[PDB]
């Protein structure tokens, strides 16, 4: 019966909360070093017509 | 294409089949061993074709089918190889398997634990194939530990007897000795041949030193009970007749030897190895028959006897004649 | 370091007319967000000495709590800012001041530089 | 790398807020879906590495110790089911947050771009062993085994703080890509020499190297069965990754400054080994062997060639593997008889057939029989002690001999002969328990069949 | 998750170093190049120094 | 297992600390409060750093 | 019990330094170490002097 | 259910303490040897004679029958030694130096 | 097969001879063999056609990834990081390529000695030649490394070659 299983079993969620906000965190990183997205010798590359960033 | 290879690996594929079905409906029935007897007499009439094969033509292949693992320069592949050897040994051990598990049906009858005993019987066929047909050090350790564990499971087939139990112990530390030259021997040769690998032994070492086939002659003596290492075989007869038998007397002893035999090329440009090996032998079947002459147990004068013949067996390899030890195998 | 003797250093002020030029930490910055979590702990341990519900004893308290250690940490992160961008400008200053004592090293490629080579064996 | 930190540390809210009856259902659906997801670790590169962030990164040889915490606690926690049955709800959840603390320690340990964050935390994980081993522990040498365990790590570990705020003040910094990047050769010199030896030393402490292995049986008979589990799989390890790590900076002097530790490795490894076939407790033999195997993988370490170092890792997770499982079966047993000891219960065999079949593929493990990962390690590390000098095959022979003995020594005394006629509680064995066996003893067979995915960064 | 350890990409570039290794063979065969070439780095880059001994 | 691991092994690091350690904290500690003897030391300090360090 | 405890734990609350003890464990403790050190040291440095001057014959050696 | 009175102790040096000691290892005081007083640490632990357990009486019904063991009786020192699984002690047909001397 | 080039993976013509038999006594060989194809080779073959037609059904391609060549480490600075990094990340590739081809003349040298029989000490010297050069390439260039092989501990191995090399060269020309 909804709102009352939900007192015992709301904890279940913590853990995949845990791991979506912690995808949210690693991606917030990656955004910080893209100080040579498309910079690096090897992988210099012109862009295609409607891209913008080689990576995200 | 060329059903040589299709059989030769059908005969060890269909050996395994009572293996997975260990744990089917069939394992709990008394029907268990006439099924691992049957499928024993079915891989020895298809392994019979191969040998055929080359009785004609004189057909040899190696067979590098699973790629395990490279390790920078070094490739370690599941390969097997079919030469004269395998191809005549697989049907003798297959024929004198499937007669110990028909006379086994009738002596193991009272055994409550029957199944489990064609089980380990069957388990150690295979580790025996694997061991024969093996073109790679690695894959020919495996078969050699595989061996070992099983005559040692096998010996210690009475586990409330304590002689069953100190003799498979004795067993396990007279082949772990002659594991240490095995080991040694991988060592030298993957250090300075760059492969494990029985192709590139052979084309890279003309003139072998001495020190790798002295490691191949210890791990020999100790897996075929020469002199200095023979009690074990003796005392190795507190487990069933239909065990000391097969694993004993004609199977698993005969080890030692099929590895000198198989290392034979390089064992020719060696002359102080030969003399060691053709004294080794000497005393061996030497000592083994004076033993056996006053011995009051059948079994142990059997088991004796099956000593002895091994020490003549190194002898051959002694005076460099491998093939005419390969026929007394 | 010690730059209690920096001059023009008003001599008890949190925070100089100069540290406004700085960009003001976020309230979401990891630092704040531990500072909270501080006071969260330090209000779940006053529920457990006084033997009460830890974990909702007082929400009121809690929450004073928390909003205390954000505002303290707030600005003990704007006075630590303001400090390393002092320390950062004097270093700077004073290298750019004297340049005798910071000469430009030769740029030197591998190319042409010889450095023993010890094999593991 | 968040993915995995973030879900372990809400597992902490998770067992503090679940039902009285509960907390072992969610603690282990959790912890299972924990290592579900750090499995994705194992896709490595051949180049440098995964640099996530400036905080934290992942090789080929964290991968695997990383896999193997993250997969431990769900058994680590159905080992302590059994044990904590009459404790209050409160101390069994302080109990799982032990767990929890430490797995995050280690986890946070394993990646740890910088040297001093390393020291941090690999520090930190001293605490939730010690309070795991001095409280929960059943006998009264348990407060003296956590005052060694404790001093001997601290000890160790106390110049290594000095050396490496020199590096760091010398150098310049201490994150790993730029340690190895400039990394210069070390004079020979009298400071250079303790610079190593701070260095070395408080690894090679906790490896536990031979002479410096007193601490080990103690902190292994009166730990409880998770304590024992957890610092025989992964908290050896410390010391040999710390190893593997540091020894990029002490060239070329560790080429002559390896011999002493050698050595003690190289006789040690064969004097333990005779101690497993004297001994009448089975935890004190199983942490024997323990320390044999790390002797080994101290002489793989110090050999410091690639053979040596994929020998080391497939060794360092075959060996927390087995002796994790042999732990399970002794305190199985002891959860029995309460005793203890090898020659109370023997017999079992026919009592426990299935036990028995655990029994024997643990000892079949143990001693190294191939195509085990156990064999695959040994005999990197034999053919690599091989080329660095050809005598060594003798003593690794001879360990190789004894090891294989005391092993079925093991399986011979407390499973074969005639059972003891006053042991009258041997219980039929519970599905918990066979499942823990299994869940041990799977993971290495499989493992077996993909050995790259544990044979480090030189593979 | 076997499964999904089995079927992992090749990010440690195996098929890819055999490509290129076969590749390589089968240009320096076909112009005669003595397969691999013993110094690393071309000669005429690195600046030697001279002794004057 | 006696002689090396049990006996001097442990003799050797543990036991030869333990003991020092205990050893000096009886000598430390053991002051039957007196001012007396405290402010002789006191004296007896302040001239030896007057004449040592400088 | 008593066998366990004996063999165990009572073992150096026992033990008094001796002559006879402390050369033993002197022996059997260091003797070994600065033993096998002695024979590895000769055997690596033999094996650097030959290769220092050229006469071992390393070819085909590649793995290490 | 062990005090710490019945635990093994140091090595006895008065008749008084000897005869204690031998009362609590379960053994006649005439019987009671323990080993010498030096640095390894025996202490009080009786000095029982070097026999293996293979020689036992194989047909006494010991409460042990595997180790030929009673329960309560003092156990050897290097029982582990002398299982019937190891080194045995047993009479031989043959002395030892004549055997040896042949083998050689 | 074209799986594989032809001449990266040289092979003999391997001529048979005709069967000629001599006696009237029927070889139960042709015999065993010709059941083998009819009850064995006949539906192999048509389940991997009817397999190869349902993959023909959906065909797509994957590519070899190309790479760039990125300046190395004779011409990086003492202390500047990124070209560092590309120039170790490049040798690190090399790297690998060199042991796949030692892999390649490994295998060639094993198939010529298992093929050519029991006359496999003449008829495979060629093999035998290049794979004593490869060897000795492959140890001058990343021997006695360490477990810790970086590209300057290589470079630093090849100056001191180069060192011994033209020092044995003045010397033996001013003998
Ligand atoms: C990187 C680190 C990451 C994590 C940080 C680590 C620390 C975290 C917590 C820090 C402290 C804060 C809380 C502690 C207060 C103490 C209260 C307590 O004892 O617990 C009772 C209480 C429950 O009991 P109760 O029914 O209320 O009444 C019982 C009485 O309170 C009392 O019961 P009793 O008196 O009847 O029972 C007596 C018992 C009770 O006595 C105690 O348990 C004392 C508490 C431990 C002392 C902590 C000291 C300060 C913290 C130090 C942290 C050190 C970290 C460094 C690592 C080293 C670890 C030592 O004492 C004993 O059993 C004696 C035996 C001694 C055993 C060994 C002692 C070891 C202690 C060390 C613990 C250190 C970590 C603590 C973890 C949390 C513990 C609650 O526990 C809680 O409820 C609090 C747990 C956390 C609440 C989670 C709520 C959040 C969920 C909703 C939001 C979701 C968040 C995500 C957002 C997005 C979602 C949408
Ligand atoms: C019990 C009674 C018998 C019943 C069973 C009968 C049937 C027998 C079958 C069982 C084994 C027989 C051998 C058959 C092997 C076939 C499968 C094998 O070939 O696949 C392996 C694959 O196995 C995996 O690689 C290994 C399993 C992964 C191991 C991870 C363990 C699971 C995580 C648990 C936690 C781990 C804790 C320890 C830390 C690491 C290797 O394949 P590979 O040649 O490579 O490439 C696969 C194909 N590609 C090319 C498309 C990619
Ligand atoms: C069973 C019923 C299903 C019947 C339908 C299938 C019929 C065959 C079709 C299979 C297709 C072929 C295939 O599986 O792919 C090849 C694939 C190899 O993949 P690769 O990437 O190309 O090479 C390995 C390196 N990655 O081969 C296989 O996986 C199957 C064959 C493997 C051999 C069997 C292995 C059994 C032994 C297990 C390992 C034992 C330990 C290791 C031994 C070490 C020896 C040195
Ligand atoms: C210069 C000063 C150097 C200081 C070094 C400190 C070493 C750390 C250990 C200090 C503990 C000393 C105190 C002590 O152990 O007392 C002896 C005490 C007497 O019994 P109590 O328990 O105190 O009695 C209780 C009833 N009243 O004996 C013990 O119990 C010892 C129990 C713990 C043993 C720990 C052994 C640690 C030694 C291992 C190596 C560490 C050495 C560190 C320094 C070495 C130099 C590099
Ligand atoms: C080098 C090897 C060093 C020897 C290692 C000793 C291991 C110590 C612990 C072993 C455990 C004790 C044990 O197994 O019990 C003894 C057990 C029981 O005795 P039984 O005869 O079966 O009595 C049954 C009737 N009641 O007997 C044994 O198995 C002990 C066997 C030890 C063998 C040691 C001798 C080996 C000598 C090797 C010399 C030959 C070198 C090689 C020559 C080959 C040519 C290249
Ligand atoms: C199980 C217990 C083990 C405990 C650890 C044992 C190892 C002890 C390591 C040595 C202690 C001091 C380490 C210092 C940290 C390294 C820093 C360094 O090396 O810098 C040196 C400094 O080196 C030192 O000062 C070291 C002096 C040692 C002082 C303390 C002695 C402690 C006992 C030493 C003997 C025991 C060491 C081995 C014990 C083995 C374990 C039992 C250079 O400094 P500069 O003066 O600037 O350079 C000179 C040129 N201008």
């Amino acid at each position: 019966n909804v709102l009352q299983i939900v007192r015992d079993h709301w904890v279940h969620i913590l853990v995949p909360v845990g791991f979506v906000f912690g995808c949210y965190l690693d991606r917030r990183s990656d955004e910080k070093l893209t100080a040579f997205r498309n910079k690096s010798l090897l992988f210099k590359r012109e862009l295609r017509p409607n891209e913008e960033v080689t990576w995200k | 294409m060329n059903p040589f290879a299709s059989l030769t690996l059908t005969t060890l594929t269909i050996l395994t089949i009572p293996i997975m079905m260990s744990n089917s409906n069939i394992y709990k029935t008394n029907l268990y061993p006439n099924y691992v007897k049957t499928t024993v007499s079915y891989a020895f009439t298809l392994s019979l074709v191969p040998l055929l094969m080359f009785m004609h033509t004189g057909q040899e292949m190696i067979i590098s089918n699973w790629h395990w693992m490279t390790l920078q320069t070094v490739e370690l592949s599941l390969s097997f190889k079919m030469d004269y050897f395998s191809v005549m040994f697989i049907p003798v051990a297959l024929f004198v398997t499937w007669s110990i598990m028909e006379f086994s049906m009738w002596y193991m009858h009272s055994d409550p634990f029957i199944n489990r005993f064609f089980k380990y019987l069957l388990l150690f066929l295979i580790t025996m194939m694997i061991l024969v047909t093996a073109n790679n050090l690695f894959q020919l350790f495996i078969g050699w530990e595989g061996v070992g564990i099983m005559s040692f499971l096998l010996i210690g087939w009475w586990h409330g007897r304590t002689d069953a139990n100190t003799a498979a112990l004795q067993a396990i530390l007279y082949n772990r000795i002659g594991d240490i030259g095995f080991v040694l021997s991988m060592a030298w040769f993957l250090t300075h041949s760059n492969a494990w690998d029985l192709q590139q032994i052979f084309m890279l070492n003309n003139e072998c030193p001495n020190m790798p086939l002295i490691g191949l002659l210890l791990a020999a003596a100790g897996k075929s009970a020469q002199f200095g290492l023979h009690p074990w075989l003796p005392s190795a007869m507190e487990g069933p007749t239909p065990v000391s038998a097969l694993l004993h007397s004609s199977t698993m002893v005969v080890a030692g030897v099929f590895l000198l035999i198989r290392f034979y090329p390089l064992m020719e440009t060696n002359k102080l190895v030969q003399t060691m090996t053709l004294c080794l032998g000497a005393i061996t079947t030497l000592f083994t028959a004076l033993c056996a002459i006053t011995q009051n147990d059948i079994k142990k004068i059997v088991a004796f006897s099956t000593s002895s013949q091994l020490g003549l067996m190194m002898v051959t390899i002694g005076i460099n004649q491998p093939h005419l030890a390969f026929l007394h195998i | 370091t010690m730059m209690s003797g920096r001059p023009g250093r008003v001599p008890l002020q949190f925070l100089p007319n100069e540290a406004r030029s700085l960009p003001p930490p976020k309230l979401t910055d990891p630092r704040l967000v531990y500072m909270g979590f501080l006071g969260y702990c330090s209000g779940l341990i006053d529920n457990a000495i006084r033997r009460r519900p830890v974990v909702s004893a007082g929400l009121h308290r809690q929450l004073l709590y928390v909003t205390s250690f954000v505002f303290f940490g707030y600005y003990l992160l704007k006075r630590q800012d303001y400090m390393y961008a002092l320390r950062d400008h004097d270093m700077f200053a004073y290298v750019k001041s004297h340049p005798e004592d910071f000469p430009e090293k030769d740029k030197k490629t591998y190319g042409e530089i010889l450095e023993e080579f010890h094999p593991v064996r | 790398m968040l993915k995995i930190i973030i879900p372990t540390t809400m597992l902490l809210p998770m067992t503090w807020m679940s039902k009285h009856n509960m907390i072992w259902i969610n603690a282990t659906v959790h912890s299972l879906l924990i290592s579900l997801i750090s499995l994705s670790l194992l896709n490595q590169l051949g180049e440098n590495s995964l640099n996530f962030s400036l905080t934290f990164f992942s090789d080929s040889l964290s991968a695997p110790l990383l896999v193997l915490t993250t997969w431990l606690l769900p058994l680590m926690l159905m080992a302590s089911q059994s044990h904590l049955s009459k404790e209050t709800t409160t101390r069994k959840k302080l109990y799982i947050t032990m767990l929890i603390l430490l797995q995050l320690f280690l986890i946070m340990t394993f990646t740890a771009t910088e040297l001093i964050l390393f020291y941090i935390l690999f520090e930190a994980t001293l605490v939730p062993t010690l309070i795991i081993i001095t409280r929960w522990g059943n006998q009264t040498e348990r407060l003296n085994a956590g005052l060694y365990f404790l001093f001997y790590t601290l000890a160790g570990s106390l110049p290594l703080l000095v050396a490496l705020v020199y590096i760091q003040n010398t150098t310049g910094s201490l994150n790993f890509l730029i340690i190895h990047y400039w990394s210069h050769p070390l004079s020979n010199s009298w400071s250079n020499i303790f610079m190593w030896l701070a260095c070395i030393m408080a690894f090679m402490v906790k490896m536990p190297l031979y002479g410096l292995h007193l601490w080990l049986p103690k902190a292994h008979v009166e730990a409880p069965i998770a304590g024992s589990m957890v610092l025989a799989a992964v908290l050896l390890k410390l010391g040999g990754y710390g190893m593997m790590r540091i020894t990029t900076i002490l060239n070329p002097l560790t080429n002559y400054m390896a011999y002493p530790f050698l050595m003690l490795s190289m006789w040690g490894m064969i004097m333990t080994s005779s101690i497993c076939l004297r001994q009448t407790d089975l935890k004190s033999l199983i942490a024997y062997s323990s320390v044999s195997h790390m002797a080994l993988v101290i002489v793989a370490i110090m050999i410091q060639t690639p053979w040596s170092f994929m020998g080391a890792t497939a060794l360092m997770i075959a060996h927390g593997l087995t002796s994790s499982m042999l732990f399970c079966l002794a305190n199985t047993n002891y959860e029995r008889v309460h005793s203890r000891t090898m020659i109370l219960a023997r017999g079992l065999q026919t009592l426990l057939p299935l036990m028995a079949t655990w029994w024997l593929v643990a000892s079949l493990t143990n001693l190294a029989l191939p195509p085990s990962i156990n064999l695959i390690g040994e005999l990197f590390i034999i053919t690599a002690s091989f080329s660095w000098s050809n005598i060594t095959i003798i003593l690794m022979g001879m360990n190789m001999m004894i090891t294989a003995l005391y092993s079925l020594y093991m399986l011979i005394t407390t499973q074969r002969g005639k059972y003891t006629h006053h042991i009258n509680n041997i219980k039929p064995s519970f599905t918990r328990e066979n499942a823990l066996m299994a869940l041990h003893i799977l993971p290495l067979l499989l493992l077996t069949l993909n050995p790259k995915m544990i044979l480090g960064p030189l593979y | 998750g076997s499964t999904f350890v089995a079927y992992l990409p090749d990010y440690r570039m195996q098929e890819w170093a055999r490509r290129e290794a076969e590749r390589l063979v089968k240009y320096r065969e076909a112009n005669g190049l003595p397969l691999m070439e013993s110094n690393c780095f071309d000669p005429n880059k690195i600046q030697l120094p001279e002794d004057e001994d | 297992s006696s002689l090396l691991d049990l006996i001097w092994l442990e003799t050797i690091l543990p036991k030869t600390t333990s003991f020092i350690q205990m050893k000096m904290s009886i000598m430390v500690s053991n002051q039957k409060g007196l001012i007396k003897l405290y402010f002789l030391s006191f004296l007896i300090t302040i001239m030896i750093s007057m004449t040592l360090f400088n | 019990i008593r066998w366990t405890y004996a063999r165990s734990a009572n073992i150096y609350p026992n033990f008094r330094p001796t002559p006879k003890t402390s050369l033993l464990g002197a022996l059997f403790g260091i003797g070994p170490l600065f033993f096998w050190y002695y024979v590895f040291k000769t055997d690596r440095d033999k094996k650097e002097k030959l290769i220092q001057e050229g006469k071992l014959d390393q070819t085909f050696n590649i793995s290490y | 259910h062990v005090t710490k009175d019945m635990f093994p102790g140091p090595y006895p040096k008065t008749p008084e303490e000897r005869a204690a000691a031998a009362k609590k290892y379960n053994m006649r005081v005439e019987d009671y040897e323990p080993y010498p007083d030096d640095g390894m640490g025996y202490g009080d632990y009786p000095k029982l004679p070097d026999r293996s357990q293979q020689e036992r009486d194989p047909w006494y019904d010991w409460d042990h029958p595997d180790l030929r063991l009673n329960w309560g009786e003092p156990i050897h020192w290097d029982l582990d030694m002398y299982i019937r699984n190891r080194v045995d002690t047993s009479p031989t047909p043959v002395s030892w130096n004549t055997m040896c001397k042949h083998l050689f | 097969p074209d799986s594989w080039d032809k001449d990266v993976y040289p092979e003999p013509p391997r001529r048979t001879p005709a069967p000629a038999p001599q006696t009237s006594l029927p070889n139960p060989v042709t015999y065993l063999t010709k059941i083998f194809d009819l009850l064995v080779d006949r539906p192999v073959t048509l389940a991997r056609e009817f397999i190869e037609q349902q993959h023909a059904k959906n065909r797509y391609y994957y590519y070899h990834r190309e790479f760039r060549r990125v300046p190395d480490i004779t011409e990086c600075e003492e202390k500047d990081i990124l070209c560092m990094f590309e120039a170790e990340m490049q040798w690190r590739r090399d790297y690998k390529v060199d042991q796949e081809i030692v892999n390649i003349i490994q295998e060639r040298l094993k198939a010529c000695q298992q093929r050519e029989g029991e006359s496999y000490r003449q008829n495979c010297a060629k093999e035998l030649e290049q794979f004593t050069q490869v060897s000795k390439a492959f140890q001058d260039r990343y021997s006695d490394l360490g477990a810790h092989y970086s590209a300057r501990k290589c470079l630093a191995k090849q100056k001191q070659r180069m060192l011994a090399e033209r020092k044995a060269a003045k010397e033996a020309a001013a003998a």
